[PDB]
């Protein structure tokens, strides 16, 4: 189940 | 949160003009936009994004350029699906949002509209309410006025419009107006009248009737 | 090929919550971060929400101020939109969105579904009546009259109109309805005919509001006036 919105969890982060 | 501001509001073209739409970010968004395309009734279509980048399935007479604050979307020579409403969207930060749109409609020449009104019915007086419909048939461009008067005394509040889609074959609007009273007050005063101001009017026109005539 | 199809929208009174869902195909549901977006009638594309493809994160819309709350199930593969307190300003399209692809560089909102609208409105399924828009010399430019129908006071949308049964096309204009103070909704429907016509010629307006399987066959008579 590997994360591909990388985007988005580095907003997260 | 991200405002993005779009100029301009809307504009007309013709087929093989070279269209140019802008968007402002309030903050630096780095490259972090997306342009999109809408047509009525139609999901959104993603057509840019990382500011300059072409999405696949997209025709490339569509560019985008900018990074900070200032964008643009190009149409380097506009064809019939490119008529639609475009939207900007930033990605930099959450909240993620969206510009307000830009409409580009067909361009033609200016025409003013068809004024006509219309009384309502002994059907619907008999039910207690009279509605006075003013029609607006096929004019351009879509920017138009309509004011209802009563006896001189101009109405707030109790009107309602809607317009339709241009026209695919002669690129015209056209727009109905309601006017809605009880039957009460729809049989205190005599006049009523339909005002309309459109820029293929030299001076505004009025339809009207008597209440009885 | 990518899809995302929303469900669970439709009419429903004000005050209630209401759960919308997506359903997805052509991918991973649980690789991706997924969002929410919403379009009033006539309005603009407004962003709702996200949540982080684990659901242990999510970000709202400066609005949404925790009455709206995102949701997903990465074993039937689906995603939630639960939206409560419902108030008629509400009534929306909300679109699912997939997040972004860092491996094929896809941005976030590469991919839409169509859209599910949810109505908000305190009112019942009620079908039109039906009033002529009369021709009279008020309506008449030249050797044209404008006649028409309104067909006033029906919910929920739509209806939709024809002129004789379909033989009547050209010069039709059938308007966007508009909803009145009393959450029912009124359209007009005119058509432009040859002034000469009015003395032979019959025109009917047919009008279906499938909802409350309403047909009406309005004759629209000309006035002396
Ligand atoms: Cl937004």
């Amino acid at each position: 189940p590997s994360k591909r919105s990388f985007i988005e969890d580095l907003l997260f982060n | 949160d991200i405002q993005l501001t779009q100029s301009p509001s809307s504009l007309s073209a013709s087929i093989g003009d070279r269209v140019t739409i802008t968007c402002r970010a309030s903050q630096d968004i780095a490259n972090k936009l997306a342009w999109f395309q809408q047509a009525p009734g139609k999901a959104p279509k993603s057509l840019i994004y990382a500011a300059s980048r072409l999405q696949s399935g997209v025709p490339s007479q569509f560019s985008g350029s900018g990074s900070g604050t200032d964008f643009t979307l190009t149409i380097e020579s506009l064809q019939a699906g490119d008529f639609a409403t475009y939207f900007c969207q930033q990605y930099d930060s959450f909240p993620f949002t969206f510009g307000p749109g830009t409409k580009v409609d067909v361009k033609r020449t200016v025409a003013a509209p068809s004024v006509f009104i219309f009384p309502p019915s002994d059907e619907q007086l008999k039910s207690g309410t009279a509605s006075v419909v003013c029609l607006l048939n096929n004019f351009y461009p879509r920017e138009a006025k309509v004011q209802w008067k009563v006896d001189n005394a101009l109405q707030s509040g109790n009107s309602q419009e809607s317009v339709t889609e241009q026209d695919s074959k002669d690129s015209t609007y056209s727009l109905s107006s309601t006017l809605t009273l009880s039957k009460a007050d729809y049989e205190k005063h005599k006049v009523y009248a339909c005002e309309v101001t459109h820029q293929g009017l030299s001076s505004p026109v009025t339809k009207s009737f008597n209440r009885g005539e | 090929e990518v899809q995302l199809v929303e469900s669970g929208g439709g009419v429903v009174q004000p005050g209630r919550s209401l759960r919308i869902s997506c359903a997805v195909s052509g991918f991973t549901f649980g690789s991706y971060a997924m969002h929410w977006v919403r379009q009033a009638p006539g309005k603009g594309l407004e962003w709702v929400g996200v949540m982080s493809s684990d659901g242990h994160n999510e970000y709202y819309a400066d609005s949404v101020k925790g009455r709206f709350t995102i949701s997903r199930d990465n074993s039937r593969n689906k995603l939630y939109l639960e939206m409560n307190n419902l108030r008629v300003d509400d009534t929306a399209v909300f679109y699912c969105a997939r997040g972004s692809d860092y491996v094929d560089d896809s941005p976030p909102l590469h991919y839409w579904g169509q859209g599910t609208l949810v109505t908000v409105s305190s009112a019942s399924t009620k079908g039109p009546s039906v009033f002529p828009l009369a021709p009279s010399s008020k309506s008449t430019s030249g050797g044209t009259a404008a006649l028409g129908c309104l067909v006033k006071d029906y919910f929920p949308e739509p209806v939709t109109v024809s002129w004789n049964s379909g033989a009547l096309t050209s010069g039709v204009h059938t308007f966007p309805a508009v909803l009145q103070s009393s959450g029912l909704y009124s359209l007009s429907s005119v058509v432009t005919v040859p002034s000469s016509s009015l003395g032979t010629q019959t025109y009917i307006c047919n009008v279906n509001h499938k909802p409350s399987n309403t047909k009406v066959d309005k004759r629209v008579e000309p006035k002396s006036c």
